[PDB]
């Protein structure tokens, strides 16, 4: 997630964001706020809380 | 977005859900859940008679 | 769907393709071949045959 007043996305994030990692084929869901750093494909397996 | 779409299509994503959740039953209730006992009576049963 | 050995897409697909409309809010099933012509955005209802 990204930090407080500063926006450092960690974790999966920012290996995505900050051009450490090229691509992250994993368990990560598709929300409001990934979408302007880092781009999605189509879903491809459902689920819910 | 090209490539997902085509596993998609050939349920390349179903066979590898099967794999990897159904061909696993292990634990219990989804081998056994369809068998069946006769019966004994044990006394726990009958008491409040 | 496209047409057979002419690729003419009828119906309203060939509306998004030929310029005739805008956008369409409507019940479409993201397929393999919709994506080369049109784009779609992420799925908002799931559905199976
Ligand atoms: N039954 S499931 O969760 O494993 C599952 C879920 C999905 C699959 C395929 C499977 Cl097998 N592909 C779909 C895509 C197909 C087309 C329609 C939406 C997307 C495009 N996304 S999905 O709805 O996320
Ligand atoms: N339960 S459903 O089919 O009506 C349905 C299906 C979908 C919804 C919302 C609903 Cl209510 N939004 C998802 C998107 C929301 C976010 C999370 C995945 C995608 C991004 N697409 S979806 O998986 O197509």
């Amino acid at each position: 997630a990204r930090d407080a007043d500063t926006k450092i996305w960690n974790g999966m994030v920012g290996e995505l964001v900050y051009g450490k990692a090229d691509i992250a084929i994993a368990p990560l869901t598709i929300t409001l706020v990934r979408e302007e750093v880092i781009d999605f494909s189509k879903p491809f397996m459902s689920l819910g809380i | 977005n090209l490539a997902v779409l085509k596993l998609s299509e050939q349920g390349v994503l179903d066979k590898l859900k099967n794999k990897w959740w159904y061909d696993k039953g292990e634990c219990g209730a989804k081998d056994s859940g369809s068998k069946e006992k006769t019966s004994a009576l044990s006394l726990s049963n009958v008491a409040g008679v």
